[PDB]
């Protein structure tokens, strides 16, 4: 299992307790599609916990009727109660609308992460490879740091 | 019935008393159907019981209105009464469609502990890993069941949880 | 020529041959004649199965408190009286939807025994019991089943009107200074010197 | 007929002699016998010499009667304490039990056998040690209860 994606210069094949158990190549395509799809969610979630950091809250409302701002809203897991619940409502709407528009069921293209984003590609396949072991290398840095960035504002009284 | 989940290295095929042991197949079916299904509602309470007290009660409300804020109730045969009763109210519908959207009756997948639930993945033409999962959700199921009924009896003799 | 087992006086009733309970043969009036004994036995099993969990009920009722507010009274007869509402909403929905839902409509004397394999009384509650075992064993389990639900009848009845005639209560039977029941109140024929 | 009792130290012990005429289904009649009070002597005896060390344990014994488990004594004085419904929930137990499975001769009720095993042998000609100890203790227990209950009548308290 050297030769499917990830196993990039640091390390080597990465499992100190995992796929040693009968290879099973679907169970490592379940977890691959798992991998991609974490690996993009929190790549996501750690820009957007240090975006409003770099950059100013969006400026507007977010909530015209309750009298909200972006600006009044306090960045990370403090947000969790302040978003307004139907704006809560409709980002798990526009996920459930990313994750059942197109199949993700095995033997497809969402099983491995395709759905046709096609924005950063390229046509060289050696190119596609290489971009697509960077997403997965950068998914799994976002994992981490995501779970880090949580902890931090939990630890802590806020965001770092 | 030596030969199916549950008999393990401990102890063999447990039956100290004289259930099973006539054949009747169909009983057999409908008390592993009944021994798995209280196991994961035990596992469930066992850690119902566990976490409220290694983590912490809930950071929310679990009641806007009446503003019960979680942490006010407490954990173990005493939120029965704190918990508001269209909580618990809910709480047993869940149970109860749970319940009804699977179809556990003779021969039907549902009968054995399949209840459509499939997290936990596990992959197919992959057996003899999945026996093994399901005889550990047996044998956790036993553990917990005993453990959930010696938790009751801790709350209710020292009048407190633990 | 045949007589009935039980009753010795009486001829031997058809329509009891092969069922559980009819060993005994017990039918001086001779519904069985009249009616199917497919319905007969249906509702015979329900009368003595509602009988049962009636009579647990009526025994256990002031016992086993009640719903967190209703004061079970120890005269299970008040207990209608002391019911909320929403309990007897609940109550009717559940009997409904319970008894609707087993014969997937055909719940009447006409149409209910009229598909084809419509075992009397097989609801399909824990039936793979029976589909084991030895049909004499199960046939025992069944007549066990069967005598029980006569008897909670009968008995389901005896409370009722035990709590009747005492006006109290049902365990604290013959109270204090009894000397026999009241009279029965209201006119009759031979109220008014008939 | 020197088997399963003839394992005593004594040997065949047939004082009176009695079960010297040949009387095979008496004997069995009386292996049954044996068996059933050897079985209730052992289950009285460990529940007259339990609720001393350990004593009754806490609970309650009688919804409307206020009766608790530590209102009834032992002994011979308990006999009148239990409720109505609680001698009867107790002899309805021992009338199932006894009606379970038939009894008569031939039958494996008529020898003890009613399924309950639970300690039972492998089939490593442990068996007849079982039989053997389950029947000595059982013997032992039949003279141990019925002196327990003289002390009981004579001195009044529970031992
Ligand atoms: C959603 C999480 C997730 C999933 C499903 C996968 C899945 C996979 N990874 Mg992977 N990975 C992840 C996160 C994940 N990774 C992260 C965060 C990192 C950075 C450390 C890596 C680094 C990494 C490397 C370097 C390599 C892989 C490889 C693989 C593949 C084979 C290994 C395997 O079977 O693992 C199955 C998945 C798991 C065993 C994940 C289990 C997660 C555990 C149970 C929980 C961890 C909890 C966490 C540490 C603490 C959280 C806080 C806690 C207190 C609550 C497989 C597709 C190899 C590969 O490409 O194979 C071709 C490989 O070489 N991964
Ligand atoms: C996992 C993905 C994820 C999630 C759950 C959220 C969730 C949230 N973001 Mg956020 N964000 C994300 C990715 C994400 N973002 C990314 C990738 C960026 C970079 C463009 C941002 C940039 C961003 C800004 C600048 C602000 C938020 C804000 C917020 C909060 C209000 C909702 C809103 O306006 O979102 C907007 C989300 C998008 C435009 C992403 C599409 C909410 C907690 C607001 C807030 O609460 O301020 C702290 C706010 O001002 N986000
Ligand atoms: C609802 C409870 C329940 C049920 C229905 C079953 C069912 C089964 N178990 Mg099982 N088991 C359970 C709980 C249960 N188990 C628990 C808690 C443990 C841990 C001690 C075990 C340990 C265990 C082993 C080690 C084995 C089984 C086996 C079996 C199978 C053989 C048939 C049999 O004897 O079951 C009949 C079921 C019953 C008789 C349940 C009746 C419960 C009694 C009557 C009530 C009292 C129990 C308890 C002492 C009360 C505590 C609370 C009290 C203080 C109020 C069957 C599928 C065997 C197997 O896998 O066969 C293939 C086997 O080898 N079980
Ligand atoms: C409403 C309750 C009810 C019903 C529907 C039945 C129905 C039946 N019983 Mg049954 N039984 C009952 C209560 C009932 N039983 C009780 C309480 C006892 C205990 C005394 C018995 C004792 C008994 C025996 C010993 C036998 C039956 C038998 C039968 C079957 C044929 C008898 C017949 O013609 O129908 C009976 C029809 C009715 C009861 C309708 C009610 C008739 C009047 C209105 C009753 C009111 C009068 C009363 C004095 C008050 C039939 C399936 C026989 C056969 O069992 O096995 C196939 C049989 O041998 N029954
Ligand atoms: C006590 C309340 C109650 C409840 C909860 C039910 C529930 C049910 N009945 Mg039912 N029923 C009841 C009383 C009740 N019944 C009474 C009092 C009678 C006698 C008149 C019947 C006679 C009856 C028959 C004859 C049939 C049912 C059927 C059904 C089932 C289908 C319902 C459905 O799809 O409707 C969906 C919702 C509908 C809302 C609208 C109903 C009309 C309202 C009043 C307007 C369902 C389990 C059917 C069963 O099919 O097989 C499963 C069927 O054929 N029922
Ligand atoms: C379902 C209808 C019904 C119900 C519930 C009752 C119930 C009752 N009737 Mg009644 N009755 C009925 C129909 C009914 N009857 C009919 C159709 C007639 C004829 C028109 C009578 C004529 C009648 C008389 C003349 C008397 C009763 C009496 C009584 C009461 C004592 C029982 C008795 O004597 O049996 C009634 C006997 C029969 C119904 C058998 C008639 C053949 C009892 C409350 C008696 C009473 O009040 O005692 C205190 C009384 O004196 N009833
Ligand atoms: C022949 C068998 C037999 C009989 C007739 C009784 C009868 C009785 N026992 Mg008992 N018991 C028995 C065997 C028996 N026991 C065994 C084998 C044990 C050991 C587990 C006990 C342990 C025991 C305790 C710990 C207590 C009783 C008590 C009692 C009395 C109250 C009823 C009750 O709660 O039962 C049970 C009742 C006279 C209670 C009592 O009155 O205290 C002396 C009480 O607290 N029993
Ligand atoms: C105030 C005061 O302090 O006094 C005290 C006194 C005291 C005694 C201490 C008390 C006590 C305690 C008790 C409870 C004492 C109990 C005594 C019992 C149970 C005696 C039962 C004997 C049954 C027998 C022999 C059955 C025998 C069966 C036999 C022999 C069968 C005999 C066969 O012939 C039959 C029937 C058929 C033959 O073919 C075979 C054989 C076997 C020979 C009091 C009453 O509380 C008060
Ligand atoms: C073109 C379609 C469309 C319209 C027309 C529309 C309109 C409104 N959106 Mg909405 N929206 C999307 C689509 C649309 N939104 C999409 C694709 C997403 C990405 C998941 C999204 C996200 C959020 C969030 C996070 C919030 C939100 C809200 C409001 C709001 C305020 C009402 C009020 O307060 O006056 C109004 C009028 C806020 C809210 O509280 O709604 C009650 C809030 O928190 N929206
Ligand atoms: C998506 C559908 C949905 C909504 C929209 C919703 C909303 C509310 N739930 Mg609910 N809920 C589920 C579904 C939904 N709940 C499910 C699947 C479960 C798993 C069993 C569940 C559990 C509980 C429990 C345990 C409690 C509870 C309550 C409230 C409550 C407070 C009202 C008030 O207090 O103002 C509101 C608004 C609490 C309570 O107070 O009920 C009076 C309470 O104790 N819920
Ligand atoms: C079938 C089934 C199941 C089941 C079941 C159930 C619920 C079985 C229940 C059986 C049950 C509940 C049987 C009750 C009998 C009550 C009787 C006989 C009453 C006697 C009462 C009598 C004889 C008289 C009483 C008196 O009161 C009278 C008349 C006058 C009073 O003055 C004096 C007294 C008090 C003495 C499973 C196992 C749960 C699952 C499976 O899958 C399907």
């Amino acid at each position: 299992f050297e030769s499917e994606l990830g196993a990039q210069a640091p390390l080597g094949f990465f499992d100190p307790l995992k796929l040693t158990g009968d290879g099973s190549v679907e169970a490592f395509k379940r977890r691959r599609q798992s991998e991609i799809k974490h690996g993009r969610i929190s790549m996501l979630a750690a820009m957007g916990y240090m975006t409003p950091e770099i950059t100013g809250k969006f400026p507007g409302y977010l909530s015209p009727s309750l009298n909200l701002k972006f600006a009044d809203v306090p960045n990370g897991l403090a947000a969790v109660s302040k978003v307004p619940a139907a704006g809560w409502a409709q980002i798990l709407g526009y996920m459930a609308y990313c994750e059942t528009s197109q199949d993700q069921s095995a033997g497809t293209p969402g099983a491995a992460g395709e759905f046709g984003f096609k924005v950063i590609t390229s046509d060289d396949d050696e190119v596609l490879k290489r971009k697509l072991a960077s997403e997965l290398a950068n998914g799994r840095l976002a994992m981490m740091a995501i779970i880090g960035m949580f902890y931090q504002d939990g630890l802590t009284g806020s965001a770092w | 019935f030596e030969n199916e989940r549950g008999v393990q290295a401990p102890v063999g095929y447990w039956d100290p008393l004289g259930f099973a042991r006539d054949g009747n197949v169909a009983l057999f079916k409908i008390r592993r159907a009944t021994e798995i299904k209280h196991g994961r509602i035990s596992m469930l309470a066992a850690m119902g019981y566990i976490t409220p007290e290694v983590t912490g009660k809930f950071p929310g409300y679990l009641s806007p209105s009446m503003g019960l804020k979680f942490a006010d109730i407490p954990n173990g045969l005493a939120a029965i009464s704190k918990v508001p009763g269209y909580g618990w109210a809910q709480i047993l519908g869940w149970m109860a469609f749970c319940e009804i959207s699977v179809d556990q009756s003779p021969g039907k997948p549902g009968a054995a502990g399949d209840m459509g639930f499939k997290a936990f993945k596990v992959t197919a033409d992959a057996p003899e890993t999945t026996e093994k999962k399901l005889a550990s959700e047996l044998a956790n199921g036993r553990l917990a069941m005993m453990a959930i009924i010696g938790m009751f009896f801790q709350d209710g003799l020292t009048g407190s949880a633990w | 020529k045949e007589t009935s087992a039980s009753v010795p006086f009486l001829p031997k009733p058809k329509n009891l041959a092969g069922w559980v309970g009819g060993e005994t043969e017990f039918d001086p009036i001779g519904f069985s004649n009249w009616f199917d004994m497919k319905w007969l036995r249906e509702a015979e099993l329900k009368h003595g199965r509602v009988c049962m969990m009636a009579t647990v009920g009526f025994v256990l009722q002031p016992y086993i408190g009640a719903y967190p507010g209703v004061e079970m009274p120890a005269d299970s007869l008040q207990a209608v009286y002391a019911a909320p509402s929403e309990a007897w909403f609940a109550f009717i929905f559940a009997a409904g939807y319970i008894e609707s839902s087993s014969y997937n409509g055909k719940i009447t004397q006409l149409n209910m025994f009229e598909d084809s394999d419509r075992v009397p009384g097989n609801l399909g509650w824990g039936s793979t019991r029976l589909e084991g075992m030895s049909k004499e064993e199960s046939e025992l389990m069944q007549l066990k089943e069967l005598k029980n639900g006569r008897l909670a009848m009968l008995a389901f009845s005896g409370m009722v009107h035990h709590n009747i005639v005492v006006k109290g209560a049902l365990f604290p039977l013959v109270p204090d200074g009894w000397t026999g029941p009241e009279p029965w109140a209201v006119g009759s024929i031979m109220n008014n010197m008939g």
